[PDB]
């Protein structure tokens, strides 16, 4: 199996798309005051999440452009300590993707379960807290995951990471779905598109986006480090670019059904 | 002025016919709902039967449903109640009552004790 | 009921006695106003942004 | 320096 | 003997009506035609202003156009500064449901008013620490929808009890109670002059009522629904009532009839508030539908839309000097708006 | 950049000060509309409730279940046409609805403002809890054999109960019937025209009960709940 190559223009393509799609909706959350609520605040460190994968990876691309065309022929050196900066941003932006992620579904996990004492557990002062912790513990990971990179736990920390927010993102939806269900239950026994069906669809998609857009991924690092020279991994192993385009299509798609499954939003982007 | 003159009413044997009408001025007489509103002696005021805009939605009470029924035309201004097989307890004063706003299913206050559209009503007595 | 009715019959005799004027100059004191005060409504032909307090 | 996209890509 | 007093009203009434109908030879539409139009008015939000809760019912500005209060479902006036969208008093008060508020013309007092069926009024220039409670003017029946000063010891209201009433203030007791209204009150306005003041009620009915006889003055009628806001031309000569069949109508006090009636098919929503610019030229009116649109009052076309606000327009009033317009809407927010050339 | 305007933006401070303060205590509050009319057993659930607690137009009622609090507005002393004050709660968490069940005669009356209740605009997304007040004098009276309630309701002799009621040990299947039956004239209002936007929860209370609090907390939280699971496409 030979290691595969895909065009610039995909990444950069990408990028342009979910930088767009991104600052729309941060533009469509501060041109409007009724959403200055904790749930739209992880929405919008969510697209900030995105752009930055985006134009990360953007960046990355045109200067792979740049040094492998013979123009402007930099020096050896330059090219690596001025990598490590880009990598670095690609992977806080990455962690903190998924960080966000897991704090949508938390706040909906609280909203829904705690019902009355939500609004005394989860003020505008405690979300800015946990958006700023999230950021800041990124940012160090992130640092510390490209600087002491050829380590070993760097990767496998990463793999727990994910597989943790994973499992505990399908346990929260799983369990909202099956309320929703009992609460749907109650509904038909009254004296006179299956909501199941709808509860359905849409947890399948909010998790199945999720798995198939960073599993692929994390599914390579497990095999980088476990099964490095068997061809049961190299074939996989060799669309390394396809699964970084799974990641900025899922960050093309994430603005996509969080901020824009919601009237108030869309109806604030038709106005503008 | 919104003006809700009725017709009808007078002395009938038990088990007699009649037709209630009420004639509409001062207002779109098309957009507003309308209901009946009797009111027997000794007793408050209580809700017969009730009619939509088009007429498509016709609705009643229980002690009503078998021998009374509601009909409208929109090009005269006129409220439409047929009465037959009468009872005793209809004899009662009759009030044709306009819904407060157009373009809305909403019926507030119309059985009220003072109310701005309201009929002065016709009495229908039953020996 | 009858004390009722009889006050609003007293009170609508009063109505019908006022001295009324025609419209056409009950609508000319109106439509003379506007000409004697579209110079000095800001709303109406707004003032330069110099001596406007909201800017 | 061996250069492309993101890291990892082998070990 | 009853169906007499009928007869005698319905005879009343025919008088009426024909003597009305005889002075009325020129529509108003007709006598405007070479009136030049006024274009097209667009207006800006200069100022938003924030910080109340819930639901704004109510807003009035002052005598010196600078200072306005606005009054929340949350139980809170808010004394704003629309200059600097600073925030001068915040008063909490008893009843969290208040449906109007007023503004003294000294600038010394506001009042406030809502289903408590009292009328508060509250002192504020006193200068040790606090705003205190002046007066708690109570007797009213139903619930009170507005209440306007004529001076710091004599004010006016309104009930849901189909009623308006003036009370002095230093004495506590209710000096004159007009009655005449067959369903309950919606909206007050008091003369220029503060010589008289007209009042438009949920029956299809607007009427003058003389201060200091306590008697009624003439009745308007021609409106399918409540009436839900009035306010006086910039002279006591005329009134623009919004009714709840959507549809605005101008009425004068020398024909006694009416004399415009402003509406659209497409207008459906009824309408909340009304107002006059400084030249009886800018009829500004909010609606349910979310939007508040200009008229002008002597040609009957919009001339002018004004949107921004994300539920129900609850509220409107222009400066003294004409300069700004105040929007309170039940999104919480309150537009000061303004024009620029 | 005067004195006064440092003293106006410290002002402007101290008041926002209050303002977030009392924001969180006026956003952790539920808020609740008591409707009524003078024969239902409202005054009775008023002051028995008034257990645990923390002329005039309004009376309001504070009361707190399980560390949540919940306001309750009783609209005393104010006239007959509602069409106008009720506009004022459309924020409310829900509309306490209490009907005299064993009444015959303005049970309709009930029905009707039940009806304006349910499909008024600025109305549309509240939820009625639906309490059917007195309900041992129901029983006594649909055990005694006098006033059949086929005669103000002709839609009962081809009435069977449903299968899902749950009848009290020690009573009759008429109780039952009877009591189910004006359940379904309500609820048959309820799901005729409103969309899924809000629902209507009924209970059998009595006068004397002593559980009125816990009813109103458990369908507060299944409303909150129900349009939390709306608004996330779930349900
Ligand atoms: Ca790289």
């Amino acid at each position: 199996c030979e290691q595969v190559f895909i065009k610039p223009e995909v990444f950069l393509s990408l990028g342009i798309v979910s930088l767009l799609e991104n600052i729309l909706v941060i533009l469509a959350v501060v041109r409007n005051g009724n959403l200055h609520s904790p749930m739209y605040f992880f929405l919008c460190s969510l697209a900030v999440a995105d752009m930055l994968v985006s134009v990360s990876n953007a960046l990355e691309t045109i200067m792979i452009a740049i040094v492998h065309s013979d123009y402007l022929t930099f020096e050896d050196q330059f090219i690596q300590h001025m990598d490590n900066i880009f990598d670095s941003m690609i992977c806080i932006s990455l962690v903190a993707s998924i960080c966000n992620l897991l704090a949508i579904a938390v706040d909906r996990y609280v909203t829904i379960f705690y019902a009355l004492r939500y609004h005394s557990i989860m003020t505008v002062r405690k979300a800015l807290t946990l958006i700023v912790a999230i950021w800041v513990c990124c940012g160090v990971c992130g640092v510390v995951f490209i600087v002491y990179s050829e380590s070993k736990m760097v990767i496998v920390c990463l793999i727990t990471m994910f597989f943790a927010m994973m499992l505990l993102m399908g346990t929260l939806y799983v369990h909202m779905f099956l309320f929703a269900r009992l609460h749907v239950k109650r509904i038909a026994a009254l004296p006179p598109q299956h909501s199941c069906m709808k509860g359905a669809v849409t947890i399948t998609i909010l998790l199945g986006v999720f798995i198939f857009c960073w599993a692929p991924f994390f599914l390579h690092l497990v095999l980088i480090i476990t099964c490095p020279t068997n061809p049961y991994c190299i074939c996989y192993t060799a669309h390394f670019n396809t699964y970084l385009v799974l990641i900025m299509c899922n960050s093309v798609i994430d603005p996509l059904i969080y901020a824009f499954r919601s009237l108030e939003l869309r109806n604030t982007f038709r106005e503008i | 002025q919104v003006q809700l003159q009725e017709s009808g009413g007078g002395l009938v044997q038990p088990g007699g016919s009649l037709r209630l009408s009420c004639a509409a001025s001062g207002f779109t007489f098309s957009n507003y709902k309308m209901n009946w509103v009797r009111q027997a002696p000794g007793k408050g005021l209580e809700w017969v039967s009730d009619i939509s805009q088009s007429g498509a939605s016709i609705s009643y009470t229980g002690s009503v449903k078998g021998r009374f029924t509601i009909s409208r035309d929109n090009a005269k201004n006129t409220l439409y109640l047929q009465m037959n097989s009468l009872k005793p307890e209809d004899t009662a004063v009759y009030y044709c009552a306009r819904c407060p706003a157009p373009f809305t299913r909403d019926c507030f206050d119309v059985t009220s004790t003072t109310y701005a559209y309201r009929g002065q009503g016709t009495q229908v007595t039953v020996s | 009921s009858i004390a009722q009715a009889r006050k609003l019959v007293e009170q609508l005799k009063m109505e019908a006695n006022i001295d009324r004027i025609k419209v056409s100059k009950a609508a000319a004191d109106l439509m003379a106003y506007c000409e004697a005060h579209a110079k000095e409504d800001p709303l109406l032909t707004p003032v330069p942004a110099s001596e406007n307090p909201f800017r | 320096y061996v250069m492309g996209h993101f890291r990892w890509d082998r070990f | 003997e009853l169906d007499q007093l009928r007869q005698e009203a319905e005879q009343l009434k025919n008088q009426i009506r024909d003597a009305r109908k005889a002075c009325a030879d020129a529509t108003l539409s007709q006598i405007t035609n070479n009136i030049d139009p006024v274009g097209r008015i667009q207006m800006r939000t200069r100022r938003t202003l924030r910080g109340h809760l819930a639901k704004i019912y109510a807003m009035h500005w002052g005598t010196d156009s600078r200072l306005l209060v606005s009054a929340s479902q949350d139980g809170k006036l808010i004394i704003w500064d629309s200059y600097t969208t600073n925030k001068v008093h915040a008063i909490p008060l008893r009843s969290s449901w208040v449906m109007t508020c007023a503004y003294a013309p000294s600038g010394n007092y506001v009042a406030c008013g809502g289903l408590d069926n009292i009328c508060s009024i509250y002192n504020l220039k006193t200068r040790e620490g606090n705003v205190r409670v002046s007066r708690e003017l109570a007797g009213h029946t139903g619930y009170l929808s507005c209440c306007r000063f004529l001076d710091d010891n004599q004010i006016v209201t309104s009930s849901g009890d189909t009623t308006c009433a003036l009370w002095d203030i230093e004495t506590g007791q209710q000096t004159t109670t007009f009655t005449g209204h067959t369903g309950d009150v919606m909206s007050l306005s008091l003369a220029p002059d503060t010589r008289l003041f007209v009042s438009g009620a949920c029956d299809a009915s607007a009427k003058l009522w003389d201060v200091r006889e306590g008697m009624c003055r003439q009745t308007f009628t021609g409106h399918e629904s409540d009436i839900n806001a009035i306010c006086f031309f910039p002279n006591g000569n005329a009134f623009a009532t919004g009714s709840d069949d959507a549809t605005c109508r101008l009425f004068d006090l020398r024909a006694d009839q009416e004399l415009m009636t402003y509406s659209h098919d497409n207008i459906i929503c009824g309408i909340t508030s009304v107002s006059f610019s400084k030249s009886g030229r800018l009829l500004l009116a909010g609606y349910d539908d979310f939007n508040c649109n200009v008229w002008d009052a002597l040609k009957a076309d919009r001339a002018g839309v004004l949107a921004g606000h994300d539920n129900r327009v609850s509220c409107l009033g222009v400066t003294d000097d004409g300069m700004a317009v105040a929007t309170g809407s039940w999104d919480s927010f309150l537009k000061i708006w303004n024009g620029s050339s | 950049l005067s004195a006064e305007d440092k003293a106006a933006v410290e002002r402007s401070k101290m008041i926002e000060k209050q303002l977030q303060k009392d924001k969180q205590v006026y956003r952790a509050t539920h808020r609740l509309l008591l409707l009524g009319a003078d024969n239902s057993g409202k005054s009775t659930i008023v002051k028995q409730m008034r257990i645990y607690h923390v002329t005039s137009g309004i009376f309001e009622t504070k009361f707190q279940v399980d560390k949540v609090n919940f306001h309750m507005f009783d609209v005393g002393a104010q006239r007959d046409e509602r069409r106008k004050w009720i506009q004022c709660f459309n924020d409310v968490t829900a509309i306490i609805f209490v009907v005299d069940s064993s009444d015959y005669n303005r049970l309709q009356e009930a029905l009707n403002d039940f009806k304006s209740i349910w499909n008024n605009r600025w109305l549309r997304t509240i939820s009625v809890i639906l309490f059917l007040n007195k309900q041992d004098l129901l029983a006594e009276k649909v055990l005694a054999g006098k006033s059949k309630i086929e005669d103000y309701f002709p839609e009962f002799a081809r009435y069977t109960t449903p299968e899902d009621a749950t009848p009290e040990p020690g009573e009759d299947p008429r109780v039952t019937r009877a009591k189910y039956f004006i359940r379904d004239e309500f609820l048959r209002i309820s799901t005729a025209s409103g969309d899924g936007r809000h629902y209507c929860y009924p209970h059998f209370t009595c006068s004397v009960d002593t559980e009125n609090a816990r009813r109103i907390f458990n369908d507060c939280r299944d409303i909150i709940q129900r349009m939390h699971l709306r608004q996330y496409e779930l349900l």
